[PDB]
């Protein structure tokens, strides 16, 4: 990454007070409300034809608890997402056929939930220093696509 | 294009900004400018630094413009017809900027308005500055 | 907006691709293949080897709805609606990606039409596949 | 630049028959014409008014020359564009304020110049190469911005 120690410490210190379980339902919930195409990836979860149906169904709360699961053990090695990420990055390719442009969506809906969540917390420096960091990670993620 | 409902998610949703949309123009901006530098690319004439004057200024302008977007829902291109012109053949910004403000519209909206940012607010506001931006494009050739 | 000017380029340069449209349906999609790598994660089921009759069959159809779009040029939303439909609700392809097409397409034209891809043609081009980009992604939300 | 041996000799055998100052000119001049927005940072050049008017102005057919030739430099360090292109990102940055977004459109018009020019000779294969060297270019030429 290209964080800043001071950036690099923000990061960390408000990833420390969120609920990966909540965040994680919410973020991807948001994704196939606010974006309904990337839905197509999801069509074995049930019912996604209102936000209601969609904030409600448990296999969307557990896919994003998986998914920010991985994200919050990424901003571990924040110094090499690359190798972090590339098992995941293969598979996210040759095995569920995802387009990376998919991660980017993702990324700044997690953002806006971040603000939604911190409030006053999550001040412009934050946002600027969390943006690296979802750009990082998406990049990452799409690295090994061939 | 704005379904009804949408059209009601916004009203609201702007209707509880009200006196602040000023400084919510004003932070939207400042978030643009940290998170991505090359927006400030087109305001070279401005002083970039926290709690600048043209900085604030300008923020009320846009919150302004908005507002008068958010009235006229069903006439956007109409009520932004000057707006459209002046981007288009003056300011002329490259179109992959206004998902940039957009963007940072959301995050401090989002912040303010706890309560009112719902699922299916954000999905309404989202579409609504696409049109926006839709919109402030539409002449640029 | 399409202007006259843009129409009688596009009934022009469209008019001389003819009979080899098919064809060069075909070779856009696997320049699209190899310049954007990203763009096979919408087509896991087809054969891209090099002369796939699957690629071969999809230019094909691809170029018959550009075809069907140019002979309909004063109501394309309504002429490619189906297939506004069919993208928004099925397919579900990322708007990005029409993008890389459109870019494709534009390499593929002037590949073979050295004579009438000028700058006004290439203009001209650009606008009508983003027109069709637009059209294809409008019923996405 | 994931650029592979065979893709950098594919790269080079090409450029080997390119006119640069031509080629210059008639980059620089479509990308004014198929996108004016771009013309906003040569109000100096006299009349854009139109494409005649463009790809016939002495000015901008000096300017694309010196764009391509700067450009060809980079094609000898392929290795090292982000060390070739800095004074140059730093000069677009705090000088000329340019958006980086334009390095890449004109990335794209390059490569359909290099179409129009070389015909079939312009296979899918050497178009992926260009591709991945055009997007190299607009990468080192923004890594300056802050
Ligand atoms: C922050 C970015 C992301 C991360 C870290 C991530 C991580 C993961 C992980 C850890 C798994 C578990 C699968 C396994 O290990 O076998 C998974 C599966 C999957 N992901 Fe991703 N993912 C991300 C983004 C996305 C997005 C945006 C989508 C689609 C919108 C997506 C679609 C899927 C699908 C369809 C599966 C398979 C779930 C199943 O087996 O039912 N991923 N991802
Ligand atoms: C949500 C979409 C936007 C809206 C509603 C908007 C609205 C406005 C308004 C109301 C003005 C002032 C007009 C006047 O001075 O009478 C303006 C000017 C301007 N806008 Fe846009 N704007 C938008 C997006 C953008 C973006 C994304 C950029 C660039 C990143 C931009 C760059 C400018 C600049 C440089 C000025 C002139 C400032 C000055 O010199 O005073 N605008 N815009
Ligand atoms: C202007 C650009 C485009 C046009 C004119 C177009 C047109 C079409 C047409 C005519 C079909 C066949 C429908 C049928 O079965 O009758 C089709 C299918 C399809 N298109 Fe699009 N399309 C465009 C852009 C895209 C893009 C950018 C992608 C993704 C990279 C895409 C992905 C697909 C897929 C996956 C199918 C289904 C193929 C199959 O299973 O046979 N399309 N498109
Ligand atoms: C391949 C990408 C590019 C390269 C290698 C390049 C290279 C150069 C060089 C060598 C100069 C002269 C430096 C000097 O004056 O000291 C220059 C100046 C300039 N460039 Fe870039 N350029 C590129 C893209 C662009 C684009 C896309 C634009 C605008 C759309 C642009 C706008 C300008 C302007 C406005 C000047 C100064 C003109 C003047 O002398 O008044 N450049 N560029």
């Amino acid at each position: 990454m290209h964080l800043t120690p001071e950036e690099k410490s923000a990061v960390t210190a408000l990833w420390g007070k969120v609920n990966v379980d909540e965040v994680g339902g919410e973020a991807l919930g948001r994704l196939l409300v606010v974006y309904p195409w990337t839905q197509r990836f999801f069509e074995s979860f049930g019912d996604l034809s209102t936000p209601d149906a969609v904030m409600g169904n448990p296999k969307v709360k557990a896919h994003g608890k998986k998914v920010l699961g991985a994200f919050s053990d990424g901003l571990a090695h924040l110094d090499n997402l690359k190798g972090t990420f590339a098992t995941l990055s293969e598979l996210h390719c040759d095995k569920l056929a995802v387009d990376p442009e998919n991660f980017r969506l993702l990324g700044n809906v997690l953002v806006c939930v971040l603000a939604h969540h911190f409030g006053k917390e999550f001040t412009p420096p934050v946002q600027a220093a969390y943006q690296k960091v979802v750009a990082g990670v998406a990049n990452a993620l799409a690295h090994k696509y061939h | 294009v704005l379904s009804p409902a949408d059209k009601t998610n916004v009203k609201a949703a702007w209707g509880k900004v009200g006196a602040h949309a000023g400084e919510y123009g004003a932070e939207a901006l400042e978030r643009m400018f940290l998170s991505f530098p090359t927006t400030k690319t087109y305001f070279p004439h401005f002083d970039l630094s926290h709690g600048s004057a043209q900085v604030k200024g300008h923020g009320k302008k846009v919150a302004d413009a908005l507002t008068n977007a958010v009235a006229h829902v069903d006439d956007m291109p109409n009520a932004l017809s000057a707006l459209s012109d002046l981007h288009a053949h003056k300011l002329r910004v490259d179109p992959v900027n206004f998902k940039l403000l957009s963007h940072c519209l959301l995050v401090t909206l989002a912040a303010h308005l706890p309560a009112e940012f719902t699922p299916a607010v954000h999905a309404s506001l989202d579409k609504f500055l696409a049109s926006v931006s839709t919109v402030l494009t539409s002449k640029y050739r």
